[PDB]
């Protein structure tokens, strides 16, 4: 077999083959995400050099993990259905034994070290994708948001951006978004993703996925229709 | 057919005190109506100040011995000379005998 | 360029740059000889002495292949010795099937073999040492030597290491003078001088001389070590020689 | 040892140009002239014998070959290569198709099957692709006569004629000319004998030709008789007497 | 290119001093070894405010009687710590007892040179291992991508290392406190941090024979930074 | 130069740079010395330090009743070849009930650290050891070095300025080779040995490490205040 | 040892790109232009193929469209070869699936198969890419038509109307100026030669440069089928919509 | 440039490691020689012991592959012999197997075969030798036939190998243009054999003692080599006519 | 474990299920769920040797889940019966076969149609109106053969399937502690509480 080691280490202690992965990250659309009181929701970019797509049949950017947590990304798109697969596999096969669904922290535990394992196995490149992972526990009405990156590290985020011009977002975010009392309903928790998208994604059409998870598996994703009205109604305050 | 299990007969007896200990076992060594030897010692001092024996079929009671003998070796080349408890010992021999669960080491053991 | 960087890979020319460098570390080594006599072989090998620490008569450097073959080596030690390995278990799995302790010929392509197939591949590196070899089988006595490449011949007299010219041109006297043939404790002795002879290309540190052979009348046709009187013996008259 | 070349020695080029197989064609490009001819009634394959030395018995050698008894093949390029693969081609007729159906493969699936081994060679760890092109020529049932052509990358077009190797830009001209969707296989033998002709420079008759056609049953090849079913081979290697006949008509 | 297990002309595996330059980066942890216990105290350094600063772990538990502080590459030292679990949990079902410190340490030090062309490269990660078992009483490790580790009455790992060993050398004495040691780690840690030193952006742990190893609360650290504020100023 | 990138590469002089890299690694060791009388034989070691703090690493391994080793360069590289030497002296035990002669341990080595100078992929070990040992013909010493190459030694020493300690033994050799049933003078010898390789530096307590095997003496180390005797 | 002569075929550029992916797509814009249209009653796959000849047999000739089931085609641009390794592939997992489920598979499932096949390559391996871009044409009762198309990164998406291999820039330019969603196939097979006829590098589009096939529900009842145009009738779809 | 270090193709479509093995096999400057007779096979080749020292026995470079076949190698020793070791490896093989004697040109294929693997395969150099194979084949008759590094093989009426093989080659092309036919019309293979060694003498322009060359005959059922006894009876023929 | 049945009637698919479980001599249990909701629409109940019926469900359950969602889709009773028989007939000739017979209830949404299949441990799967495995359909078989209508209600079922335990309680040696039962039908999967 194919052995040869691809991620090593280089004179200034850096493994070249990793952080070239976060470029790829770079590259990739822009993903958000935010938790509120109640919930989390997370916001994706749609670059629109793509029109005469088909909308009902193309790959969307956040995917169930299992009923209860979702995974969106920025980087390789052929890259995310790998850890996309394994990650839903093995919600069933923790289900399965543990006879309980996996908790957020676990599944992105899981999801991170494989994105490890990728940076120091022989004959493989590491993942060029970040994650969001966002849910609920079984049973648990506290919000949880955590992210991945190339090298395998993860930790837990009151609100975070991935991809191109994230740099942009996380500032906005960073200003706007208030611990001490974080947005109170699901309206608000949208309005503030739309709000830091509308930053970066140039047009408020078809641009912005919204993605809206609930306690208790409630899991919705928002229509053209529905995201325009928060379009609307941000501008028309904006004009003051 | 073969028959890979015999029987090499002999007695073991192990009596705990209050500041010592006692192993004992007869010297003889049998197969069907014949003896073998008169004398075939069958308790081992195993270092650590620990004694063994293992009774039965005389093949796998050697074997097992031996291979306890070189447990004590190893644990002390693991574990910079430490002295193996009592405790340890018996834990250490319940997974070497487990080991061949499908295919027994014929023994009754007293250490 | 860059042929050389890689085993098994042909110059244009048409040659192994690789293995024309282990030659290197062959003629770097200490001197070591073979001789073939009447009804047997004789192996001979220069120690040199680095040390006065050195134990006397401990670090033996010839070899025994089988109970009838004696093996010696100059270069990188080592490397003889995972040739002898090698070697060791050839005649047993030859002696295991055919009964017969292997023939010299035999055992000589099976070592041949070896040493070639290390320069086929580029994941291996060549033999770094010349093997003289040899003993007594049925069809009489046998010496050969085996270079790096594979390569390998029968000899009359046989030289390898840093002082090897000096030893061959010793080796040429006796094949002239001696037609008819040299006895088994002749070669001995002779064996002895050529070596002596042979040091002054060492000569900065004085050496140590170890000697053996195989002969069917002398050892009943089984390799063994010369030691004692006749070693001795051997050590006077090679000093007697050179003064 | 072990085998440590497991990844590809042909890559894609920053100008999307696939080197190796680029060489490859080169390599047949170099190589000695050879054609195919589609007729109605049969398909005819042809080269020429570039014997090496006069010394050689240049009847040992076969540049073409029979695969099947219905299929035929000739090459262009690197002898040895053609050789080791005119073998698999008859190993995998066999494997993936005769032990499965009872029946000898369509002219179409057997090229798949060599076509298939080519690109392997173009992918797969630690080798280099084939250095030939192949005419196949062959018959079936349901799809009847048929000549295909296959590349170093693998790639197989059908052909009405064609021609490979040395002189192939000029032999191409010339059968276009030539070829009509009426030809009778003895016009076909006359034409590629013409074209032939063209590229070769030294001696030209039956012992320096090679050619082979695919026409009729001939049960006189056959081996044995007593199965109605069975009437014989359609390959057909011409002989050197057989070539000179038709030379004096030329 | 070259080999993954080369060696230099001076006779050092590059890789392997390339990672310990990748060490050299990561945020600093402080061990300190004494006779009432071992503290282990570490830089969390959170790369932004929005990130939730008590899901960084770089204090971990090994068993109940050795913990575990990392620094460098830390996605690196989760198969190390997993091998660890195993390592430890293993030896008790063998042989009925806690496993030794220097076991521990030994046996995850064997994984460090297992890369060649195995995983494709050495460890990204140094570790402090500190413990407690009743034949060498509290201990402290140092373990590297090298193989090699050392034992310590007190270490300091990460960007600021040099310049806190050299004030543990100078603080360190065989007669300290638990006490005085866990104020002497914040002390040294909040000297080489960038950012001004809170219960948020660092953390305590140590281990002790009667409570085992044991992550300090929040709380907890936050009284022992006000508490060193005051005894700071008191002269 | 353009013949050191791997082991498997011969220089045009014949050199193998990859083994010699690796025998860098052993002069940059610390010193250890090895000598013996015909009744027992002594290894001394210098253990180094990384700072004040920090512990002093071993430099001494055992092997088994009878035999063990010093080592200088990367102990990991040591701790694997004593394990095999534990498992070579095991088996010849278990199956042979035979205690491993010296000289065949030896040999064991030396053909373990070829292997790995010939193949791709692999490295050369970067560790010198120095093996004791009493058998059936006596005391012994050995120098093992990852190029392959094993001696049998009436004394030795390697590591960093080992060359000082290498020439005290050499004028030494008549009178600690005589030293027969007296181990502390035998000890003695390899401690006055062992100095002139120092610099700076003096033996201390938790700086230096003993190690002896002999006739009716099973191989045992000694550190801490048990060698302040010898101080 | 072997690592000098490795090219190293899956690994990152400075910028984050994966060199024989880009390398791979260069080499497939060289080759024949393959459209595909989908409409509300059917489906319309187009392809030229490449400089042929006067002597080359067109009706016993494939190497653009092939057949993957019943339900699912594929236009094929780029190694014609590396394509048919995939085909055959993808014509198994197929046969798995309704062996498993005894349901034809869906379109999008198939799609991802091939395309996490492709992925693979370059993760891992080795191995350089399939020089291959796919147009997938396929029906399902879940999603009804649908084309997909899939390139050597492994990537997929969906698409109303789409071009790939050759001048695909002026081909997506002028589908994007002339489709509508009402569309019906007749409307959109003189949409896709329309297209083909003004992109081409030939002097004109001809029936003997043409593979063509449609997939109508235009079936005896509730049903679907599939439909290789042949040299003829290519032919006369040329002369009807008016461009021969 | 690596294209020239392992067995892929140059953009002039060549392998270079092949034509480089190819001059390997002049390395040992020797040239053999084959013809065939009526009911034999004759081969010769030049024998070279530069050193006093050898054993002259021992050096050669024809080899008894089987009862029926012989081959003389044009290359290196260690080459050669791991022809010669494998080439008697299949035949005996073949003889298990298939129940007959391996034909000369069957295993002459076989080894082309294995040639043509390592102008391929990139882990496998090509050996620097060319094969000769001769017998008296059962149904072909007297037969040559010969392999190359490249993977190439052929039927030969009679050939030559080494470096200076062409003047052998046109020595013997005059030959058969006078003659009129594919062999040495002559009963004896002793015949046969002096004229190989004479025309081999005519060509390359030296005189040869007993120890200066190396004689194979292949016959009917066996193939031998011929001692220096052998060949000076051969030679002292030529000297007296 | 004992007794299953099945019956498809007009508008759903009603599976019953006994609640015993004996080792030996001993009932140990008499409340025990011999089912498995493999998706929304479609329900399994299992027989067999210990240990491998659960086992075998639950691994069923879970690749079932596992293809929702990763398609976003339910499978059709008919897809999940066919991908459950092929695993049995893969399993009869493994080294240990899973020693199970299952029954499958679901309602096709598509079709708008209940589907009742039964299959063996071998792999033998047949679409039934009425189903059971064991000694069960020697007794049931022929009250269904008499009563069963196929345009019957879901209560006009209830009562059938009623008449059915009557009779095994009956004539049965074996005590299998009444059954428990669950209705599948356009609106999912529900258990009737009182039996
Ligand atoms: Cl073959």
């Amino acid at each position: 077999g194919y052995d040869r080691a691809l991620s090593i280490f280089s004179p200034d202690g850096h493994i070249f083959q990793v952080e070239y992965a976060l470029e790829a990250v770079k590259r990739g659309t822009c993903a958000v995400g935010v938790k509120g009181k109640n919930c989390v929701v997370l916001g994706c970019e749609r670059r629109s050099t793509l029109k005469l797509q088909d909308t009902r049949i193309t790959p969307s950017k956040v995917s169930k993990i299992d009923s209860h947590v979702v995974l969106s990304f920025s980087g390789l798109n052929a890259d995310s259905r790998i850890l996309i697969e394994k990650a839903r596999v093995e919600a069933q096969s923790h289900r399965l034994t543990l006879e309980d669904p996996v908790t957020v922290e676990y599944l992105t535990r899981y999801v991170a070290g494989v994105q490890q394992r990728y940076t120091q196995s022989g004959g493989v490149r590491p993942f060029g994708v970040s994650t969001l992972i966002a849910g609920f526990d079984p049973r648990d009405d506290e919000p949880k948001l955590y992210q991945t990156e190339p090298s395998g590290i993860y930790s837990s985020w009151s609100a975070q951006t991935i991809g191109r011009n994230s740099k942009t977002v996380r500032e906005f975010l960073e200003k706007n978004y208030d611990r001490k009392e974080p947005p109170a309903t699901v309206e608000e928790c949208v309005k503030l993703t739309v709000r830091s998208l509308l930053e970066v994604v140039q047009t408020g059409a078809k641009n912005i996925e919204i993605t809206v998870v609930k306690p208790d598996s409630d899991i919705v994703a928002l229509s053209s229709e529905e995201i325009n009205q928060y379009v609307t109604q941000i501008e028309q305050e904006k004009q003051e | 057919q073969f028959n890979p299990y015999g029987d090499n007969g002999g007695t073991i007896l192990g009596i705990a005190g209050e500041d010592f200990a006692v192993l004992a076992g007869d010297t003889r060594n049998i197969t069907d109506y014949s003896i073998n030897s008169r004398y075939e010692p069958k308790v081992f001092d195993c270092g650590d100040n620990i004694v063994m024996s293992a009774n039965g079929f005389a093949a796998d009671g050697d074997a097992l011995v031996k291979r306890f003998k070189n447990s004590v070796k190893w644990y002390h080349f693991d574990h910079n000379d430490k002295k193996l408890s009592i405790n340890s010992a018996a834990r250490n021999i319940q997974h070497l005998l487990y080991g061949k669960r499908f295919f027994p080491y014929y023994v009754h053991t007293i250490i | 360029t860059g042929y050389d960087l890689s085993n098994s890979v042909f110059s244009p020319d048409g040659r192994n740059f690789q293995v024309e460098y282990a030659v290197k570390a062959v003629e770097n080594g200490t001197t070591s000889i073979g001789i073939k006599c009447n009804d047997g072989v004789v192996f001979a090998v220069e120690k040199l002495i680095t040390s006065k620490l050195l134990v006397p008569q401990k670090n033996v450097k010839i070899q025994v292949v089988d109970r009838h073959i004696g093996c010696v080596y100059s270069g990188l030690i080592p490397d003889g010795r995972h040739l002898v390995n090698r070697g060791r278990e050839e005649a047993a799995s030859f002696k295991k099937l055919y009964k017969t302790p292997i023939p010299i010929p035999a055992f000589a392509d099976r070592l041949g073999q070896y040493v070639q197939a290390h320069t086929l591949y580029n994941s291996v590196r060549p033999f770094g040492v010349s093997t003289i070899f040899g003993g007594v089988d049925k069809n009489g006595a046998h010496l050969y030597m085996l270079e790096p490449s594979g390569s390998y011949w029968g000899y009359k007299g046989a030289a390898t290491g840093k002082g090897r010219q000096s030893a061959k041109a010793e080796l040429e006297k006796l094949v002239d003078h001696h037609p008819e043939g040299l006895s088994a404790r002749e070669a001995v002795k002779q064996a002895a001088k050529i070596i002596y002879l042979a040091h002054e290309d060492n000569k900065e540190k004085d050496f140590e001389l170890e000697i053996s052979w195989c002969s069917l009348s002398e050892t009943n046709g089984l390799h063994k070590f010369v030691k004692g009187d006749l070693l001795q013996e051997a050590i006077d008259f090679a000093q007697k020689e050179i003064n | 040892m072990t085998d440590r070349y497991s990844f590809s020695l042909t890559t894609f080029s920053p100008s999307g140009k696939l080197g190796q197989i680029d060489y490859a064609l080169t390599a047949v490009k170099q190589g000695v002239t050879s054609l195919g001819i589609k007729a109605t009634n049969g398909v005819v394959i042809a080269t020429e014998k570039k014997s090496s030395s006069p010394l050689a018995m240049s009847e040992t050698l076969s540049k073409v070959s029979l695969l099947t008894p219905d299929i035929g093949a000739v090459y262009s390029g690197m002898g040895p290569d053609y050789r080791v693969l005119v073998d698999k081609s008859r190993k995998v007729a066999h494997t993936s198709y005769k032990r499965i159906y009872g029946e000898y493969p369509p002219t179409k699936l057997l090229v798949s099957e060599v076509a298939k081994i080519m690109q392997e060679a173009t992918q797969s760890g630690g080798v280099r692709p084939f250095g030939v092109s192949l005419l196949i020529a062959g018959h079936d049932e349901f799809n009847g006569f048929s000549l295909y052509q296959v590349d170093p990358s693998g790639s197989y077009f059908p052909w009405k004629a064609t021609a490979i190797g040395k002189g192939s830009v000029a032999a191409k001209t010339f059968l276009e000319k030539r070829w009509n969707d009426e030809l009778e296989l003895e016009d076909a033998i006359h034409i590629a004998l013409l074209t032939l002709k063209e590229s070769v420079e030294g001696e030209f008759n039956g012992d320096t030709i090679e050619l082979a056609i695919i026409g009729d049953e001939n049960p006189d090849l056959l081996g044995y008789t007593g199965i109605p079913t069975d009437k014989g081979p359609r390959f057909r290697k011409l002989t050197s007497q057989e070539i000179n006949d038709r030379l004096e008509a030329l | 290119d070259r080999g993954v297990s080369t060696f230099s002309p001076e006779g050092r595996l590059f890789q392997v001093e390339y990672s310990l330059e990748a060490i050299k980066l990561g945020s600093t942890a402080i061990g300190i070894a004494t006779k009432e216990g071992v503290v282990l105290g570490v830089e969390k350094r959170a790369t932004s405010p929005l990130l939730e600063s008590d899901s960084i772990e770089k204090i971990v538990e090994i068993d109940r009687h050795i913990g575990c502080a990392m620094s460098g590459l830390t996605a690196d030292a989760r198969s190390m710590i997993e091998h660890a679990r195993t390592a430890a949990v293993t030896h008790n079902l063998y042989y009925d007892e806690d496993i030794n410190v220097e076991s521990l340490t030994q046996s995850v030090c064997d994984l460090a040179l297992r890369f060649g062309e195995l995983m494709s490269r050495p460890f990204g990660v140094a570790l402090l291992i500190a413990g407690h078992d009743a034949d060498d009483g509290y201990q402290l490790f140092h373990a590297e991508p090298s193989g090699t580790f050392y034992r310590y009455n007190a270490k300091a790992i990460g960007s600021g290392s040099e310049g806190a060993q050299a004030e543990l050398l100078n603080e360190w004495h065989s007669s300290l406190t638990l006490k005085e040691a866990e104020l002497l780690v914040l002390k040294i840690l909040k000297q080489v941090m960038e950012e001004k030193l809170d219960e948020n952006n660092a953390q305590l742990s140590c281990i002790t024979k009667q409570d085992g190893f044991k992550i300090y609360d929040n709380e907890k650290t936050a009284e022992l930074i006000k508490e060193l504020k005051e005894k700071e100023a008191a002269e | 130069n353009n013949y050191d990138g791997d082991t498997v590469t011969f220089s045009p002089t014949g050199r193998l740079f990859q083994v010699e890299y690796a025998l860098e690694a052993i002069k940059q060791g610390s010193v250890t010395v090895g000598l013996r009388s015909n009744t027992h034989a002594v290894l001394v070691a210098l253990k180094r330090n990384a700072d004040e703090l920090s512990s002093y690493q071993k430099k001494i391994i055992k092997c088994d009743e009878h035999m063990g080793l010093s080592l200088a360069g990367l102990a990991p590289d040591a701790r694997v070849l004593s394990n095999y030497l534990r498992q070579q002296c095991n088996y010849s035990s278990l199956v042979f009930n035979r205690k491993l002669a010296v000289e065949r341990a030896g040999h064991l080595l030396c053909d373990k650290a070829q292997k790995n100078t010939q193949s791709y992929g692999g490295r050369p070990y970067g560790v010198g050891l120095l093996i004791i040992g009493y058998d059936k013909s006596g005391a012994h010493l050995l120098e093992f070095q990852p190029s392959g190459n094993v001696t049998e030694l009436y004394g030795t020493a390697i590591g960093a300025r080992s060359q000082g300690a290498k020439t005290y033994l050499e004028r030494t050799l008549d009178t600690f080779i005589k030293i027969d049933g007296n181990p502390d003078e035998l000890i003695k010898a390899g401690v006055e040995a062992i100095s002139q390789s120092l610099r700076d530096e003096s033996l201390t307590v938790d700086n230096l490490s003993i190690a002896i095997v002999g006739k009716d003496t099973p191989f045992t180390i000694y550190d801490g205040e048990a060698v302040a005797k010898y101080i | 040892g072997s690592r000098r002569y490795d090219s190293r075929t899956t690994i990152f550029s400075p910028e984050g790109r994966l060199y024989q992916v880009e390398y791979a797509l260069e080499s497939i814009s060289h080759a024949g232009t393959a459209i595909g249209i989908m409409a509300s009653d059917g489906i319309v796959l187009a392809a030229e193929r490449k400089v042929t000849s006067t002597l080359l047999e067109q009706d016993t000739s494939t190497e653009k469209l092939y057949k993957l089931n019943d339900k699912i085609a594929v236009a094929v641009a780029g190694l014609t070869a590396d394509a048919e390794i995939l085909i055959n592939t993808a014509r198994i997992h197929a046969q798995n699936y309704l062996k498993t489920y005894n349901e034809d598979i869906p379109v999008e499932i198939l799609v991802r198969r091939l395309s996490d096949i492709k992925q693979g390559y370059t993760q891992h391996g080795g191995l350089r890419p399939f020089g291959v871009s796919f147009i997938y044409a396929g029906y399902d009762d879940r999603y009804g038509y649908q084309l997909y198309t899939s390139n050597p990164s492994g990537n997929y998406t969906g698409w109303k109307a789409i071009s790939v291999g050759a001048n695909t820039s002026a081909a997506q330019t002028l589908l994007q100026m002339d489709y509508k969603d009402d569309m019906k196939v007749d409307d959109a097979i003189e949409l896709a030669l329309k297209t083909l006829s003004k992109t081409t590098d030939s002097s004109a589009l001809t029936y003997d440069r043409l593979e063509f096939a449609t997939i109508r529900k235009g079936a005896n009842d509730g049903e679907v089928y599939q439909k290789i145009f042949k040299p003829q009738e290519i032919k006369d779809i040329l002369v009807k919509t008016g461009i021969t | 440039g690596y294209d020239r270090h392992i067995t892929i193709f140059s953009p002039e479509g060549r392998l270079y490691q092949v034509e480089y093995a190819f001059k390997a096999t002049n390395q040992t400057n020797i040239n053999s020689l084959a013809v065939r007779g009526k009911d034999c096979t004759v081969v010769i080749s030049q024998k070279k012991v530069p050193d006093k020292l050898l054993d002259p026995t021992t050096v050669s470079y024809i080899f008894c592959i089987s009862r029926t076949i012989g081959m003389v190698v044009n290359g290196p020793i260690p080459d050669a012999r791991n022809a010669a070791l494998r080439a008697k490896a299949e035949a005996a093989e073949f003889r298990y197997k298939y129940g007959y004697d391996m034909p000369c040109d069957v295993l002459a294929k076989r080894m082309a075969n294995l040639s043509q693997i390592y102008t391929q395969r990139a882990y496998m150099r090509p050996l620097g030798v060319i094969l000769t194979f001769v017998s008296v084949d059962e149904e072909l008759g007297p037969s040559i036939y010969k392999t190359d590094p490249a993977g190439y093989y052929v039927g030969y009426k009679a050939t030559a190998t080494g470096p200076k093989q062409q003047e052998i080659t046109t020595n013997l092309e005059n030959h058969f243009k006078k003659s009129k036919i594919d062999h040495i019309n002559e009963e004896s293979w002793e015949k046969v054999v002096e004229f190989a060694i004479t025309h081999m003498i005519d060509a390359l322009g030296t005189e040869f003692s007993k120890n200066d060359l190396e004689v194979g005959v292949a016959t009917k059922d066996k193939f031998f080599t011929l001692s220096a006894e052998n060949i000076e009876e051969r030679l002292v023929a030529i000297a007296e006519q | 474990m004992d007794i299953i049945l099945g019956i498809r009637v007009q508008d759903s698919v009603i599976l019953a299920s006994s609640k015993a479980v004996t080792r030996g001599i001993s009932v140990l249990k008499d409340s025990d769920d011999k089912t498995r909701q493999l998706s929304p629409h479609t329900l399994m109940s299992f027989a067999g040797e210990a240990g491998d019926t659960v086992q075998f469900a639950e691994y069923i359950q879970a690749n079932i889940q596992l293809y929702s969602i990763r398609e976003d889709y339910e499978l059709s009773p008919q897809a999940v019966s066919s991908f459950v028989r092929q695993e049995l007939a893969k399993s009869i000739r493994s080294r240990r076969p899973y020693q199970v017979n299952v029954l499958i209830g679901g309602y096709d949404k598509k079709k708008n149609k209940p589907e009742l299949y039964q299959i063996d441990y071998l792999g033998t799967k047949v679409e039934l109106p009425y189903g059971a495995h064991g000694y069960s359909g020697f007794y049931t078989f022929s009250l269904l053969d008499h009563h069963y209508r196929p345009d019957m209600t879901t209560e006009e079922g209830l009562d059938l399937l009623k008449l059915c335990v009557q009779e095994l309680e009956k004539r049965m040696p074996m005590d299998f502690k009444g059954v428990i039962v669950k209705i599948v039908d356009k609106d999912g999967i529900r258990q009737v509480d009182d039996f």
